[PDB]
C-alpha cells in the first residue's frame, strides 16, 4: 500500500524523521480512547509469569516473543499485552495513561506473581504498565528491559533509522498495513513524549552485543536512567530476541533464582 | 590506529563520451557487521565545496546523474562514469566513514580530453597610474586553449627575461574544456623606462609557429 | 536544506580560530554536523562533528587545541582552534552527517572560508585596468593585497560570458596579485560600460573601476 511504501522510500531518503509526523499527523483521524477493554494473549511450569508488553514498531504485536516463550518453556508461563490499535477496527490511545489503564486491568483481571517485559519502545510501554501496576497495588516483581533507548539517549538508533529501516522490511513478519502505520506514528509520538518514574522497581538490562551501525565508542548502548542490573546477549538490536531468545531466557531464569 | 584511503589513478585524462573509473583501496575494512559499505565519494568543481555523489558505496544523492555509479565492499572500491561529460571536471575525493577519525583519499583529478586549440594571445602595457607608484607590470594572456602545455617567454628589447614573471592558469572550464593563462612581468619603473620594445612569446601546440604580441614605449 | 559559513580570514600565529555555521531549513536535530578543512594544495581533514545535545566527535590529531560548539537555540554551530599556527592555514568548510547513512538529501557544504595565519597585517589592493588595445580582451589588475581572498565581478554581475579571473599569485614581496579578464566583441568598447568590481573582506574593502580605451 501507499503508506507502507512511503515508509520504505522514507528510509532509503533520510526522512523517517518527517515520515513519523505524518504518520501521527494521520493518526489523529482514526477514533481515540481515553470504557474500551482488551485482553492478554496466553503463549507452562514456573512459579513467577512473564508478562510480555508488544512493541510500537509497525510489525510489533503478540507473535514477536513466540521464540522466547518457547525458550523460556520450563522456567516461567508467558503472556502478552497487545498494543491496542495495530489490529483494525482498534482505537488508539489518547495518551500513555490510556493505554496503561486498560493494558493494567486485563493483567489484574487475569492473574499470582508476575514480570512485566518489553523490547525497544516496547520497554518502554512495559515500563509504564509496572509503573501503573505499582500505582495501583499490584505491582510485579520486576522488569526486565531489552534494549531500550529512553528518550534523551537515542543518538544511535538516530543516525541508524536508514538501517534499521531497511533490515524492518527484510524481517517484515506480519504485513505492515495502514493501520499499523499510522499506531507506528502515534505511539512514537506519545513515547517520545513520555518520561519514566523512578519507582523501586528491580530492573534486568538486556543489552545487544553488536550495533547496528558504525559508532566510535560503547555509548551505543540501551540506557536507563534508574538502578538496574546490566546483561549482554549475542546478536544486534533485532536477532538479540529472536535467533537469539534462549540466551536471554537463561539471563531471566538466573535473574529470578 | 587511522585507515589510510589510496586513490587510483591519482589522475585521469579521459576523452569526452568515453568511460572512466577511480579506484581506492582502504588499509581497513569499511564492511560492517550490518553488511553496509560506509564508502562515501565527492567531486570538488573547480571554485566550489565538495559536494557528495556516492554514499553508502553504491547510492546516488539526490540530483545526481545516472552516469554515476559506485561498487565495491570491504577494502576496494571503484567509481565509474559512463558517459563522461565536460560538467564532470573536478577531483574526486573517496572517504570511509566507518571509522572515527573520517579520513580521506587523496582525490584524483579528472581532465577532458578534448580537441586541440590554440590560444588567442593579448599583450597589456603597465598603466600610467600603476607607473606612479614605481613598478610596472606587464601582462600576457594566453586565452581558451588545449592543451594545457604552454611556454610563455618575456623579450624586452629582444633579452630573454627570466626569473622576473609569475604565471596563472586557470582551471579547465566546465563548458569548453579549455584554459586559460596569464603570464606577468614584474618591472621597476627605473627598469621598464630603460627599454622600448616589450614582446611576449607563446609556443603552443595548436600553433604551427610561436606567437609574438609586442608593444613600445 | 542551506548552510551559511562566516568567521575571520586572518589570525596572528599562537591567536584562536573562530568560526560560525548557520543552519536554514531546519532538520537540525537529526544528524552530527562536521567541520572540514583543506589546506592550499592539498586534500581534506576531517575536524570534528556535534550533535544537538552537544555531544562531541573530534579528530585526535587535533583534539588537543579543537573546540566545536552548537547553539540550537539559532540552529547554529561553531568551530574554534586554540594556539594556531601556519600549519592551521586552509579552506574550512562545514557539512551535515559526513559518512553517516541518510544523507541522500544531505545539504551542499558551507561555501568555506579561507583561514591565513601570519603576523602580517592586512592590506587592501590596488586595482589597475588592463585596456583594450587596437573581439577584444580588457581586465582588471588585483595588485598587492593580503590575505586572500579577493572576489571579482564584471558590471554587478550581469557579465560573466567570457571571464576569467585568474587563481592570485603569491609575490616575493609577501602580497598576492591576480587579474580578471573577459574578451567582448571589439564593436562594443563604445556602446558598452565595463567596471570590475573587487571584494577584498578581510580588509573590509571593495573597489570598482572602469575599464576604457
Ligand atoms: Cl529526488
Amino acid at each position: 500500500s501507499a503508506l507502507r511504501d512511503g515508509y520504505r522510500q522514507a528510509g532509503v531518503s533520510g526522512r523517517v524523521r518527517s515520515y513519523l509526523d505524518l504518520l501521527a499527523g494521520l493518526s489523529d483521524f482514526r477514533e481515540h480512547f481515553d470504557g474500551f477493554s482488551l485482553d492478554l494473549v496466553d503463549m507452562g511450569p514456573g512459579e513467577v509469569t512473564v508478562i510480555c508488553c508488544a512493541g510500537t514498531a509497525a510489525i510489533s504485536g503478540p507473535h514477536e516473543f513466540t521464540r522466547l516463550a518457547g525458550a523460556l518453556r520450563g522456567i516461567a508461563p508467558v503472556r502478552a499485552v497487545p498494543q491496542p490499535g495495530y489490529e483494525e477496527g482498534e482505537p488508539l490511545p489518547s495518551s500513555m495513561a490510556a493505554v496503561a489503564a486498560v493494558q493494567a486491568d486485563a493483567v489484574i483481571r487475569t492473574q499470582k506473581p508476575f514480570v512485566v517485559a518489553g523490547h525497544s519502545a516496547g520497554a518502554l510501554m512495559a515500563y509504564a504498565l509496572a509503573t501503573e501496576l505499582l500505582d495501583r497495588g499490584h505491582p510485579p516483581r520486576g522488569v526486565v528491559l531489552i534494549d531500550v533507548y529512553p528518550p534523551g539517549h537515542q543518538d544511535a538508533m538516530n543516525a541508524w533509522l536508514e538501517e534499521l529501516t531497511a533490515t524492518l522490511f527484510d524481517r517484515e513478519t506480519v504485513r505492515m498495513d495502514d493501520t499499523r502505520l499510522t499506531a507506528l506514528g502515534a505511539y512514537d509520538r506519545l513515547t517520545g513524549q513520555w518520561r519514566p518514574r523512578e519507582t523501586g522497581l528491580p530492573t534486568l538490562l538486556v543489552s545487544a552485543g553488536e550495533p547496528m551501525g558504525p559508532w566510535p565508542d560503547d555509548s551505543w548502548k540501551p540506557t536507563w536512567p534508574f538502578e538496574h542490573d546490566t546483561v549482554a546477549v549475542p546478536g544486534d538490536h533485532f536477532t538479540m530476541v529472536q535467533e537469539h531468545a534462549d540466551a536471554i531466557a537463561r539471563h531471566i531464569d538466573a535473574w529470578l533464582g | 590506529l587511522d585507515v589510510v584511503m589510496t586513490q587510483s589513478p591519482l589522475s585521469l585524462p579521459v576523452t569526452p563520451g568515453e568511460p572512466a573509473s577511480i579506484s581506492c583501496r582502504s588499509s581497513q575494512s569499511l564492511l560492517h557487521s550490518n553488511g553496509y559499505n560506509y564508502l562515501d565519494w565527492y567531486l570538488q568543481k573547480p571554485g566550489q565545496s565538495p559536494q557528495l555523489l556516492i554514499y553508502l558505496g553504491s547510492n546516488r544523492a539526490s540530483g545526481v546523474p545516472d552516469r554515476f555509479s559506485g561498487s565495491g565492499s570491504g577494502t576496494d572500491f571503484t567509481l565509474k562514469i559512463s558517459r563522461v561529460e565536460a560538467e564532470d571536471v573536478g577531483v574526486y575525493y573517496c572517504m570511509q566513514g566507518t571509522h572515527w577519525p573520517r579520513t580521506f583519499g587523496q582525490g584524483t583529478k579528472v581532465e577532458i580530453k578534448r580537441t586541440v586549440a590554440a590560444p588567442s594571445v593579448f599583450i597589456f602595457p603597465p598603466s600610467d597610474e600603476q607607473l606612479k607608484s614605481g613598478t610596472a607590470s606587464v601582462v600576457c594572456l594566453l586565452n581558451n586553449f588545449y592543451p594545457r602545455e604552454a611556454k610563455v617567454q618575456w623579450k624586452v628589447d629582444n633579452a630573454l627575461q627570466s626569473g622576473n614573471s609569475q604565471e596563472s592558469v586557470t582551471e579547465q572550464d566546465s563548458k569548453d574544456s579549455t584554459y586559460s593563462l596569464s603570464s606577468t612581468l614584474t618591472l621597476s619603473k627605473a627598469d621598464y623606462e630603460k627599454h622600448k620594445v616589450y614582446a611576449c612569446e607563446v609556443t603552443h601546440q595548436g600553433l604551427s609557429s610561436p606567437v609574438t604580441k609586442s608593444f613600445n614605449r | 536544506v542551506q548552510l551559511q559559513q562566516w568567521g575571520a580570514g586572518l589570525l596572528k600565529p599562537s591567536e584562536t580560530l573562530s568560526l560560525t555555521c548557520a543552519v536554514y531549513g531546519g532538520s537540525f536535530s537529526g544528524y552530527y554536523w562536521s567541520w572540514i578543512r583543506q589546506p592550499p594544495g592539498k586534500g581534506l581533514e576531517w575536524i570534528g562533528e556535534i550533535n544537538h545535545s552537544g555531544s562531541t566527535n573530534y579528530n585526535p590529531s587535533l583534539k588537543s587545541r579543537v573546540t566545536i560548539s552548537v547553539d540550537t537555540s539559532k540552529n547554529q554551530f561553531s568551530l574554534k582552534l586554540s594556539s594556531v599556527t601556519a600549519a592551521d592555514t586552509a579552506v574550512y568548510y562545514c557539512a551535515r552527517g559526513l559518512g553517516y547513512s541518510g544523507s541522500y538529501y544531505a545539504p551542499n557544504w558551507g561555501q568555506g572560508t579561507l583561514v591565513t595565519v601570519s603576523s602580517a597585517s592586512t592590506k587592501g589592493p590596488s586595482v589597475f585596468p588592463l585596456a583594450p588595445s587596437s573581439t577584444a580582451a580588457l581586465g582588471c589588475l588585483v595588485k598587492d593585497y593580503f590575505p586572500e581572498p579577493v572576489t571579482v565581478s564584471w558590471n554587478s554581475g550581469a557579465l560573466t560570458s567570457g571571464v576569467h579571473t585568474f587563481p592570485a599569485v603569491l609575490q616575493s614581496s609577501g602580497l598576492y596579485s591576480l587579474s580578471s579578464v573577459v574578451t567582448v566583441p571589439s564593436s562594443s568598447l563604445g556602446t558598452q560600460t565595463y567596471i570590475c568590481n573587487v571584494n577584498h573582506k578581510p580588509s573590509n574593502t571593495k573597489v570598482d573601476k572602469k575599464v576604457e580605451p
